[PDB]
């Protein structure tokens, strides 16, 4: 593989919804998954 | 066509907006399409148009006219607004045709 | 503080209608007649009223 | 200005009685009024637009 | 703290047709709207 | 191949039933990975005020340990395989699924069985999860869309189980004991009310024999929609959330197909959409042009015998009114004057949504389980396309008139909603004098 | 007005023709009732008792 | 069937797979992004990504929007740091239509002053929406700190450049980066000859091998953001290997050894070495994973930690200590095997979806110029030895550190203190 | 688009006067008389006018 999609978290960090135009950006694995367990 | 060119020049001289320093596109009635076209004009053209219109209004306020050699010449009159207005009207026609379907 | 002519409601209406109204600078005498009409109307009332006191 | 002169003509004829010349001049004046306002003015404006290349 | 709130009991104001919570309101909607609009229509006729 | 040929070539969903009533369904697609999950017909709407948080509580401590894999061991096993274990519980369904390599199909199924049947509710684990759930509620408050939709459910289905939130009241969470959770699991986690679904590399015979191995040792109120409103006035919030709905149809009602089309005509918008003023949806175009809305979307949330059909939007303080106006106007148009071209566009949008949502083993498994729970069968995409093709402008107008025109809506507002029109004004907006 | 000479407007008319016809009947009945036309009210079975 | 991979004479790479799915998905991947921006055109890629529905030579903005929405299709632009992928997805019958629109968006853009000026504010709106979650800001600061150029550029336009991206800059960017040799046209549900024909019709005017940016120079700096948030997000990384190399596979296996993300909802992440190492001394809400960015010329590997403001230092030091212990050789073969299983499963799940498969094929075509079957990827993954993972951990521990932090800070250490 | 009621000048005035005017929710029947006065006034204008046709 040669994509920045290394782990399910991180890539597609900030992808906005849309139709007929919906830009998205992809950074690298940035955690925050399982963070919501506790406030 | 030469007679057509002559009568067009005669009418341009008769329509006295050139006597005010104006250009043809300055006198156009500002409807929605013209308003959009003006809003699409580059800054230099918009500023030139605004100053020309203001000068014409100032001249008409005093009931005076621009000097004979300062009148806009028919052959050097530039249709600056025409392309932008054509594009705006084309876009409006496309939207209306889509609405017809 | 504020300006009464710009803040008071009736003064706001009057100022925006007849005082601070942006008006074109090149309008000729042919634009007077509108106001003239108003004057005529006012006259046609006043005079008319003083005719109704006896008619 | 033709329309204004026509309105003046209509006023003058409305003053005048209903006799030989006044009837025909009034008919022509009314026809001219409606023709100028309805037909002649839009056509002339279109002609001017074609003369100004727009 | 949005889950501990519940709509207060409006049963003291509900029409007799919509008192039971286990019965759908789609059946009684026509009757209720018909009653209200019949009142309105008679009012309009008198006016 | 054409679109119809591609639809007809979609692999069919094979369904079998165990002797205890469990329904085992699979969709093989010849992939290295596969999703396998259990969908239980249990949720908030099957709970009363005494145990309104039982389902969410059980879901919270489903993976924390079992009678055979105490404590964290279960998790490690899943993590050892590279499998992803996930769960959720809505107001009507619960689901525990695993994404794993097809070679790991047996173990995963076994794990699921252990999660469903032999769940061990340790008291210390129960207290830990109670604290976690209380903090989760305090965090859920921050999420405005969830709050507004919970308010919509509470006001629309007041006096009925559907009004109850999935998580339940904090007092109910504190009161819930091991006995309540065990009773809830015993009553609701029963074989006839569960579906074992799988999609991907699974083979139906393998899944069926695995289910017979592990799941054999298993046990053998129409809600009333009320037109009302809940307004949580809070001027400190930056934006106002509004959710307005009307009584919708059930899962089995055919009218779900045209209504979705109708919603597809209304469409959705967000401030980050690049379509802008050129959006086909007139409401979306108006919202983009006038900056009336940060984001709005139409929804059709169906339940067993009822549903919420409407829209949700986020607006500035001074825009709510206008947005509502336009939104209602859109509905009225569909009820009175719906044209063929926009209906065709909506049908295309619905077809695209149906085909796109079913991309991936997990979406296909979720579709299989939810369809078996609700419809009792897996509706093939060919049948969906036939139902969509049956829709035209007249059908859209008739169905929208049936469900929208002159109907009492349920409204939920939250935030600076001072401009939110009064319920009488909204109700008046739900019909047209010209029509 | 070629902007409105399209298939959609033809469909739009057909959707609103029954409504416009109904409002026209309201106007017709209203005019007859308000003015007591009696050219039309003579046909009406019970109203014709008056005059 | 299988993937039909082909290289055109101009350098364009077209690949097509016919899976007979009812939906068709076509992507055009271009080797253009923030990496290929200089100090004078910062933010150009952002506006270009936001400008996928502007007027073009073939179709107008209204025509593009209405035509795409009429058939229910979707056109999206995904811009990573060193690539930009346009993609249109719709039904199998209508795909051809969208194809034209797609190649009008990229091959023949027409940036008109009024349209670009109207679009300018969308940059601010999109950046605010993206930065609603702190991870984006922390990552942008991390990439700015780690690299001196190229990869230093952020995915979003700088605030001072919001209203200053001229149409000429967009035209220059498109001309110098949207070239044939930097492009790849991948299709799912599309026949190969049709894709070749469309590529010939549109993607031939611009000669290949456009303007090439410089190699990213590692900086090893630090950027600390004080925004007063209760939770501190910290990213501490060091230069790893570039993508496509064996050491990159070693770094990915190391990331899955430490723990990339949870596999169980609300789970304790027992197999996550970093999580357990931090938990032993921290009893507050926390989260720690291994950050791994792989790029064409370089890469970053490190730890990303979300922690309490007063406990950030403890969490960061615990995670760093765990990585150091792994570097010293405290790595079991069973743990390596489990991480390899996690990596293989994650890769297969990623390529399982249509979007995932499309982006994977596009990235492979844009980086290696060829497609690699997932079997070969798995074989490469399992070829990693424990020694390789230990060496990658050593390289991280004994390498120049770059850190980006965002939160109340105060108790957050500095790069030197680590 | 916009709303004619909230955009058109005369419609703006009417909407802000009698349609969307924020009014207290608890004003008793004693607040009716104001409107009643207006009604009375209009009546006196109409009725009186028809008396002026014969007086
Ligand atoms: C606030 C408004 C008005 C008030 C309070 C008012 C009051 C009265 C009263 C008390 C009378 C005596 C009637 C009688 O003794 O039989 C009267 C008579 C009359 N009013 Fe009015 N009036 C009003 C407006 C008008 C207007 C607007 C008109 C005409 C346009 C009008 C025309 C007349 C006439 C012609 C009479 C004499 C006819 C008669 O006495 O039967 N009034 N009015």
């Amino acid at each position: 593989r040669h994509v920045v999609c290394r782990f399910p978290l991180g890539p597609f960090c900030a992808g906005v919804v849309g139709h007929a135009a919906l830009p998205a950006t992809s950074e690298s694995p940035v955690l925050d998954a399982k963070r919501s367990f506790l406030c | 066509s030469k007679w057509l060119e002559g009568i067009r020049k005669w009418y341009y001289n008769a329509a006295g907006f050139n006597k005010l320093g104006l250009m043809r596109d300055d006198t156009i009635y500002e409807d929605d399409d013209v308003k959009e076209a003006i809003r699409r004009l580059p800054e230099n053209l918009y500023n030139d148009r605004v100053f020309r219109i203001k000068r014409a209004l100032d001249l008409t306020m005093r009931q005076q006219i621009l000097p004979k050699e300062q009148w806009t010449k028919y052959e050097e009159d530039k249709f600056y607004l025409e392309p932008y207005l054509k594009e705006v009207i084309r876009e409006r026609k496309e939207r209306e045709e889509w609405a017809k379907k | 503080m504020t300006n009464i002519r710009k803040s008071h409601p009736l003064m706001k209406i009057i100022n925006n209608a007849f005082i601070d109204l942006p008006a074109p600078s090149n309008i000729s005498s042919w634009w007077n007649f509108g106001s003239l009409l108003g004057i005529c109307l006012i006259l046609q009332i006043l005079t008319g009223l003083f005719l109704a006191m006896h008619y | 200005w033709m329309l204004v002169a026509d309105l003046i003509t209509l006023t003058w004829i409305g003053g005048q009685p209903v006799e030989h010349p006044f009837i025909i001049i009034g008919q022509l004046a009314s026809i001219l009024y409606f023709l100028i306002i309805l037909v002649l003015m839009p056509i002339t404006s279109i002609i001017e637009n074609n003369l100004l290349k727009w | 703290s949005h889950t501990d709130i519940r709509v207060p009991d409006f049963s003291d104001y509900r029409r007799a047709e919509v008192l039971d919570s286990t019965k759908s309101s789609k059946e009684s909607s026509d009757a209720r709207k018909g009653f209200s609009y019949l009142i309105t229509a008679t009012t309009t006729v008198g006016v | 191949a054409t679109y119809a040929q591609a639809l007809q070539s979609v692999p069919e969903t094979q369904v079998s039933q165990l002797d205890n009533g469990l329904r085992v369904a699979s969709e093989q697609s010849s992939q290295p990975t596969c999703t396998v999950g259990v969908w239980i017909d249990a949720g908030s709407r099957y709970e009363n005020e005494k145990n309104n948080g039982a389902g969410y509580f059980v879901e919270h401590l489903a993976f924390k340990g079992t009678k055979n894999r105490p404590g964290s061991a279960l998790e490690k096993e899943v993590e050892s395989m590279g499998a992803h274990l996930n769960a959720y519980s809505t107001r009507e369904h619960t689901a525990y699924y695993i994404k794993a390599l097809s070679k790991d199909l047996p173990k995963a199924v076994e794990l699921l069985a252990d999660i469903v049947q032999n769940c061990s509710l340790e008291d210390s684990q129960i207290e830990k999860e109670r604290d976690v759930i209380l903090q989760e509620l305090q965090e859920n408050d921050s999420s405005m869309r969830d709050v507004v939709f919970d308010y919509l459910h509470a006001t629309a289905f007041q006096g009925t189980p559907l009004a109850q939130s999935v998580e339940g009241p904090s007092e109910n969470v504190r009161k819930l004991s091991r006995a309540d959770l065990t009773e809830y699991v015993s009553q609701h986690y029963k074989a006839p009310r569960m579906v074992l679904a799988a999609a991907g590399g699974v083979e139906h015979r393998q899944l069926l024999d695995l289910a017979q191995k592990h799941f054999s040792s298993l046990s053998g109120t129409p809600c009333r929609f009320t037109g009302s409103e809940i307004r949580h006035r809070d001027d400190a919030l930056p934006l106002a959330h509004v959710a307005i709905a009307v009584e919708g149809p059930g899962w089995a009602n055919p009218d779900n197909v045209p209504l979705q089309v109708a919603n597809a005509i209304i469409g959705h918008y967000d401030s980050t959409y690049g379509g802008g003023t050129h959006m086909s949806s007139t409401l979306a175009s108006v919202a983009a042009t006038r900056k009336l809305c940060q984001s709005f979307q139409t929804f059709n949330i169906c339940y067993a015998e009822t549903g919420l059909l409407g829209a949700h939007f986020v607006c500035d303080n001074m825009s709510i009114d206008d947005m509502m106006f336009f939104l209602q106007g859109q509905w009225m148009r569909l009820c009175t004057s719906a044209t063929e071209s926009e209906v065709v566009r909506g049908k295309n949008i619905l077809r695209n949504a149906l085909v796109s949502h079913l991309d991936g083993t997990t979406p296909v498994c979720e579709d299989i389980g939810r369809s078996l729970l609700t419809y009792g069968r897996r509706i093939p995409l060919a049948e969906w396309e036939s139902r969509i093709a049956e829709v035209d402008a007249s059908v859209v107008r008739e169905v929208c008139s049936k469900y929208f025109y002159d109907q009492c809506p349920a409204v939920a507002g939250l935030g600076p909603i001072e401009q939110l029109p009064d319920y009488n004004r909204i109700r008046s907006g739900m019909f047209w004098l010209r029509f | 007005l070629s902007r409105f000479l399209g298939p959609r407007y033809r469909e739009l008319a057909r959707n609103w023709i029954p409504t416009a016809s109904m409002w026209g009947a309201v106007g017709a009945v209203g005019l007859v009732w308000a003015t007591d036309w009696r050219l039309i009210l003579d046909w009406v079975p019970y109203i014709n008792g008056k005059f | 069937q299988d993937l039909e991979f082909t290289r055109l004479p101009n350098g364009l790479v077209i690949a097509s797979l016919e899976n007979y799915a009812p939906a068709s998905r076509i992507g055009l991947f271009i080797k253009a992004g923030s990496r290929y921006e200089d100090s004078n055109n910062l933010g150009t890629s952002h506006l270009l990504r936001l400008a996928s529905s502007l007027t073009t030579k073939g179709a107008s903005s209204f025509k593009i929007t209405r035509g795409i929405e009429a058939v229910g299709g979707k056109l999206s632009v995904t811009s990573t740091r060193e690539s930009m992928a346009y993609t249109v997805e719709c039904l199998r019958d209508d795909i051809e239509i969208l194809m034209e629109f797609l190649l009008n968006v990229t091959a023949a853009p027409e940036f008109r002053r009024w349209e670009v000026a109207a679009l300018q504010s969308q940059l601010r709106i999109d950046k605010a929406v993206a930065f609603q979650n702190p991870q984006a800001q922390v990552l942008e600061n991390l990439h700015a700190a780690a690299y001196r150029n190229a990869l230093a550029n952020s995915l979003y336009c700088p605030d001072y450049r919001i209203g200053k991206v001229t149409p000429d800059q967009l035209h220059y960017y498109v001309q110098n980066h949207f070239t044939s040799a930097r492009m790849a046209l991948i299709g799912l549900g599309v026949s190969h000859p049709v894709l070749k024909q469309v590529a010939e019709r549109f993607l031939n005017m611009r000669g290949g091998l456009g303007l090439s940016g410089a190699k990213a120079k590692y900086r090893g700096g630090e950027i600390r953001d004080q925004n007063g948030d209760s939770l501190v997000h910290a990213a501490l990384v060091a230069e790893s290997a570039a993508t496509g190399s064996a050491e990159a596979n070693a770094f990915s296996v190391l990331q899955h050894v430490l723990g990339a993300g949870p596999h169980v909802k609300r789970g304790s992440n027992a197999t996550s070495s970093l999580y357990q190492a931090v938990a032993k001394g921290v009893h507050q809400p926390f989260d720690v994973s291994a950050f791994n960015a792989s790029y064409s010329d370089s890469g970053l590997f490190g730890i990303y930690t979300i922690s309490q403001a007063a406990s950030a230092g403890d969490v960061i030091k615990s995670a760093y200590d765990q990585v150091k212990t792994i570097a010293q050789g405290n790595l079991s073969n069973t743990d390596v095997q489990a991480a390899k299983n996690k990596l293989k499963a994650g890769y297969l799940m990623s390529v399982e979806s249509s979007e995932g498969f499309l982006d994977e094929v596009g990235s492979q075509a844009l980086v290696a110029g060829s497609y690699v079957q997932p079997s070969t990827v798995l074989q490469q993954i399992d070829s990693v030895a424990d020694a390789d993972v230990i060496n990658a951990a050593k390289k991280f521990v004994s390498g120049r550190k770059s850190m980006a932090a965002s939160g109340n800070l105060g108790h957050t250490p500095f790069v030197d203190e680590l």
